[PDB]
């Protein structure tokens, strides 16, 4: 069967709006289970540096008891049915999701009603969550990848609320109080900025009725008439390096500014990442991998690993690479990476563009398997693009690219640009800004 | 479209199963009953090198041809290995997947196994064993399996230290020619018609010895191994023999495992419904994690307690968990708690088949285990057909049985088997 | 804590 | 693929002595006189060639 | 018969360890030298577990599964 | 084929590398394909090849040859490196076909 009607037979996401502006989206499948979640676009971009650890510590406190269900009641109600409860918070989103069976759908929508609306906070609970979140920051300090991405976010978005981390600093955690969490939850948890998403064996009318029963109490009116607007952040080409020579391996991330969510060009840039790919020391391909950077990394024994990333935020983003390697290769590997980027400016052919198109097709269909990633895609699509883009539209956008437009978008976004460099480990051979900036343009043209 | 998983038993024992998902992506799996449990003391670590040597040169496609073709079409090739069986999975879009299958079949049918390729790949064996041993739970459970079984299940998944540098291609050829027989394979497919599976199944797989080697029946040993590596946390796994797969008491052991705690349900939760976690939380005042470890195999099984705790507080955690299981053993439980454990087990089983990877994994496991596809509703009513008397019997079997302990960390205060 | 650090203000040098 | 600047038999000498040679950051202008001395010697020889080949 | 080196006949220099701080006049029989020992590969820094909340789920409950991919990193399922 | 057989025997005798105790495959120029085919050899054939090369080197250092009784005869000349070499050209031509496409 041809891929087009294979994509067409996937059911469409159904989206409805309540009276308060709350968005309700559901996707039906043949599965016996379901995943129901709440997505609120309230992250560290909206925190004004007096509440830098508000969202992370609030989602720490969200499952420790509500108003009607104190302490062990909600966890006993959600664990007696075998449901799994998860939450996370990015720099622009905040998600509370539950995986459960299809029978217990009124129970799960009632629980997601009373978690995000009637959360109860207490002094012993807030102090024990304070020492828990301090120990969690202490144990997350030793993972080098999160440190390098936090350094890159700090040095790429200086003077803007996109630099500050999701967890926040230790001083703001030590100085946070009940009233800051209360009014942050009051001004940031509003119905027009809320999506209730569901994926799996779900009836849309039943969940719409239950959402009208439970989620129709939001107090969406501006209490202080303070509209939180999205200030456009500026990408600053800079370089942060954390030299510490007792670490065994060095992590270096190099990233230029991305277009954003609304620009379709990142889709083309996605194909560019599918040209460059990724490599680990545990890959079974060996030497004959199609990516030239991976082949020269295994052929010359350069890296422990490298990975190409494209993070997108509202009107901005970071597109680049991250590699962990020993010290004595770092400079050399940087050169190879830059050469590959400039190949995407000039020597893009039909073969690697077609291979990147096929890899991106397999990535965007294979990721949306199971209820949880489909529900995640639904929530992030209704929060970022404002609608759920169908996968046939993704295929139509993927098929439209060729080597000419891929190489001119790569010349638009990589050629003669100022990158952002973050490093951690034995990074003495990591070059200055001048060598990297000179290497991000060829002299032959 | 969700109508049926069509099932076929070829007369040479070759199991075929396929479903017409009408999916955008087609997945083809080949499940071979030739895991690490079928070695002996002479060719240890051959399964690990065979798992790594799946991507080598075959008779029909070179390794360059295999890697460049699979990466050019965008498909995914993976080898999943456990103690019982191995599985080869390939994933692609619906059009090209046909040629992808012959790539997959070459990996199973005619490996060339050149000497210089495995000579280069032994370093890959070393680095992959180091990455797998970066976690400590792998080392605990492999030392535990080395303790518990006399033979045929004490062989580790990964290569021993002495074996690296002495595995030749003759051992791999012997392993394939006497373990990859046609009556020990299940070819399963999602998003593909059954006639194509029939064509591939008779056109590549129809020349084999037929049965291969039998095994060594997995005799139980018991005992304890304690190692001193000076970590900040102490791991301790204390198990005993349980019911094997296919028994009526394996479901009782699964219900007992979910009753005593089988993983969290809430991120940053307290796990109050688990009895072991609440008993240790009543006991200690330090970070910990206690769960129940179960493992069902062809002729034997293991069930016990896994505890990770502090250095000086390991004895109190171990003793509190053991007294909780002992208090369970003479029947101190409620039917509502058993119902909650049954609901947790049913929810976890239904969540295990959400993705196509787990669905194909359990379909291949059932096709290699009993040779018959069993629908999930019958599995759910089999789960509900256990009583709390069987859970009490399983707890008493664990309490009165001979023990097998694997321990690591600062063991200055960790107890022994006679101290429990 | 790695979240405790942030870049200094480069306002006297930036354009 | 190999780096041309680090594997060439003639260019590793010139980059190890000229390009990736690590030098102190806080060097003032005085050390630059040493480099001036070198090129001063060169132009002397050049003028010296012009003081012999026509004369 | 104390001084168990004199009590244990063949296993006298096995139960006891002899170290010389200053080399004597007589050179010892069976001098011995190490060969080139193989070095372990370099890995990353392990994630520490300092709180009870991040320790949840780190105890195994089901047997080991090792997955090796072609362009997929090698994964371990507890 | 008596015309070709006798001429091949005479050309093997007059080539001169049998007088220093070499096989045919020792005389090949070591390109990257020949070095890769050498790298794929078993250890015993490898050790035989390097001993024969060293014997050739210190035989032509003295400007001497082997005695006539232990010259490399035509019937015992074994083409040991030939199938590995053919395999190496097969993989290299397949790689250049994949790079062309
Ligand atoms: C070019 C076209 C083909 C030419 C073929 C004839 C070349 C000359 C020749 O035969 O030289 C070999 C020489 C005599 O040949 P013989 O083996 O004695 O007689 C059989 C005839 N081929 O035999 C010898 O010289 C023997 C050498 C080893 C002693």
């Amino acid at each position: 069967a041809t891929f087009a009607q294979a994509l067409q037979s996937v059911p469409e996401t159904q989206v409805s709006i309540l009276d308060n502006g709350l968005r309700v989206a559901s996707e039906q499948s043949s599965h016996a289970t379901c995943t129901v979640g709440v997505w609120i676009d309230a992250g560290s971009r909206y925190e004004t540096e007096k509440n830098n650890g508000a969202g992370y510590f609030l989602e720490h406190l969200a499952f420790k008891g509500t108003k009607n269900r104190p302490g062990n009641a909600l966890e006993k109600e959600v664990e007696s049915i075998g449901a799994h409860l998860n939450a996370y918070s990015t720099r622009e989103h905040t998600a509370y999701l539950i995986k459960a069976l299809s029978k217990d759908l009124p129970k799960v929508v009632e629980l997601l009603a009373d978690i995000v609306q009637n959360s109860s906070l207490e002094d012993s609970q807030i102090e024990k969550e304070r020492d828990v979140i301090l120990r969690e920051m202490q144990e997350n300090d030793a993972s080098m990848q999160n440190v390098v991405f936090d350094y890159l976010h700090a040095t790429a978005f200086q003077g803007t609320p996109l630099a500050q981390a999701v967890e926040g600093p230790s001083e703001n955690v030590r100085r946070l109080s009940r009233t800051d969490l209360t009014d942050y939850l009051n001004r940031h948890y509003k119905a027009p900025r809320m999506v209730l998403a569901a994926a799996g064996g779900v009836e849309h009318q039943q969940l719409l009725d239950l959402a009208q029963k439970h989620l129709s109490s939001v107090s969406r009116v501006y209490e202080e008439d303070a509209v939180p607007g999205l200030t456009p952040c500026r990408f600053t080409g800079s370089e942060i390096r954390h030299r510490d020579d007792a670490l065994p391996l060095a992590h270096v991330a190099i990233a230029v500014e991305g277009p954003g969510w609304a620009n379709p060009d990142n889709v083309t840039l996605q194909v560019a990442n599918a040209i460059i790919g990724h490599y680990d020391c545990t890959y079974g391909g060996g030497v004959h991998l199609s990516s030239p950077l991976a082949s020269v990394a295994v052929a010359n024994k350069l890296c422990q690993s490298f990975q190409t990333f494209n993070i997108s935020y509202s009107d901005t983003g970071l597109l680049g690479a991250h590699f962990v390697c020993d010290a004595m290769s770092i400079d050399d590997m940087v050169f190879f990476l830059q050469g590959q980027w400039m190949r995407l400016c000039t020597s893009a052919t039909e073969s690697e563009v077609t291979r990147g198109k096929n890899i991106l097709r397999n990535a965007l269909v294979s990721h949306l398997d199971g209820t949880t990633p489909v529900c995640e895609d639904i929530g992030r699509s209704l929060l970022t693009y404002g609608r759920r883009i169908p996968l046939a539209e993704w295929e139509s956008r993927i098929q439209e690219v060729d080597a000419q437009m891929l190489r001119d978008i790569c010349s638009k976004y990589f050629y003669d640009q100022c990158p952002a460099v973050a490093g951690y480990g034995p990074i003495e051979q990591l070059p200055d800004y001048n060598r990297i900036r000179s290497g991000m343009f060829w002299l032959r043209f | 479209q969700p109508q049926d998983l069509e099932f076929t038993k070829l007369p040479n024992g070759l199991v075929i199963a396929s479903l017409e998902n009408y999916a955008p992506l087609s997945r083809i799996g080949l499940f071979v009953k030739a895991g690490s449990r079928y070695e002996d003391s002479n060719n240890l670590g051959t399964s690990h090198l065979l798992r790594l040597a799946s991507s080598l040169t075959t008779k029909g496609a070179s390794s360059f041809k295999i890697t460049r073709g699979i990466e050019a079409v965008g498909g995914k090739l993976s080898v999943t290995a456990t103690r019982e069986n191995m599985a080869y999975t390939v994933e692609g879009i619906r059009s090209d997947i046909e040629i992808l299958m012959e790539f997959l079949l070459n990996v199973t049918t005619a490996p060339e196994f050149r000497r210089w390729e495995v000579a280069a790949l032994r370093s890959q064996l070393k680095i992959d064993k180091a990455v797998a041993f970066q976690n400590s739970q792998t080392r605990i459970i492999e030392n535990l399996h080395d303790v518990a079984y006399k033979n045929a299940l004490a062989n580790p998944l990964y290569c021993p230290d002495y074996r690296m540098g002495k595995i030749t291609s003759e051992e791999l050829h012997y392993f394939v020619q006497n373990h990859f027989t046609s009556a020990r394979m299940a070819l399963v497919g999602l998003g593909v018609s059954h006639s194509v599976l029939k064509q591939v199944a008779e056109q590549f797989l129809n020349m084999r010895g037929g049965l291969g080697l039998a095994g060594a029946k997995a005799k139980y040993r018991g005992g304890e191994i304690r190692e001193q590596n000076g970590d900040n946390l102490v791991h301790a796994a204390i198990v005993a023999e349980s019911a094997a797969i296919g028994n009526a008491e394996a479901n009782a052991f699964s219900v007992l495992q979910h009753l005593l705690g089988a993983g969290p349900h809430i991120k940053r939760g307290n796990n109050t419904t688990s009895l072991l976690s609440q008993s240790v939380a009543k006991g200690s005042h330090q970070p910990f994690d206690v769960s129940a470890f179960n493992a069902s195999y062809s002729d034997s099984g293991l069930f016990g307690i896994y505890t990770i705790s502090q250095a000086a507080a390991a004895g109190e955690v171990i003793n509190a968990a053991y007294n909780q299981v002992k208090a369970v053993a003479q029947g101190n439980l409620s039917s509502a708690d058993v119902q909650a454990a049954k609901n947790k087990l049913k929810a976890g089983y239904l969540m295990s088949v959400e993705t196509s990877e787990g669905f194909l994994s359990e379909i291949g496991s059932q096709a290699l285990a009993a040779g018959s596809y069993m629908p999930p509703s019958t599995v759910l009513q089999q789960i509900d057909s256990v009583a709390d008397a069987d859970v009490v019997k399983a707890a008493k079997k664990f309490v009165s049985g001979k023990k097998s302990m694997a321990a690591s960390g600062n063991l200055g205060h960790t107890p022994f088997l006679d101290e429990l | 804590s790695h979240t405790d650090v942030k870049v200094p203000d480069f306002s006297d040098y930036r354009r | 693929m190999t780096n041309m600047r680090k594997t060439h038999p003639l260019f590793k000498i010139i980059n190890h002595s000229f390009i990736d040679l690590p030098a102190p950051s806080n060097i003032s202008s005085w050390w630059n006189f040493g480099s001036l001395l070198g090129v001063c010697l060169m132009v002397q020889i050049i003028t010296g060639l012009f003081l012999a080949m026509h004369y | 018969m104390l001084s168990v080196a004199a009590r244990s006949g063949p296993f006298a220099p096995v139960l006891s360890a002899t170290s010389r701080g200053v080399a004597g006049a007589l050179r010892p029989l069976l001098q011995g030298a190490v060969p080139a020992a193989s070095e372990p590969p370099v890995l990353d820094v392990k994630r520490p577990f300092l709180c009870r909340e991040s320790l949840s789920g780190q105890a195994a409950a089901r047997p080991l599964v090792a997955t090796v991919g072609l362009n997929v990193p090698a994964s371990v399922r507890f | 084929s008596k015309w070709l057989d006798g001429f091949r025997k005479w050309y093997y005798n007059a080539a001169g590398f049998n007088k220093l105790g070499l096989m045919r495959d020792d005389t090949l120029h070591e390109t990257e394909d020949v070095k890769e085919a050498i790298r794929r050899l078993p250890e015993d054939l490898y050790n035989d090849r390097m001993f024969r090369i060293k014997r050739a080197l210190d035989l032509t250092m003295r400007h001497q040859i082997l005695p006539k009784d232990q010259w490399t005869k035509y019937e015992e000349d074994k083409f040991y490196l030939e199938p590995y070499l053919k395999e190496v050209i097969r993989e290299r031509k397949e790689r250049e076909e994949w790079a062309k496409k």
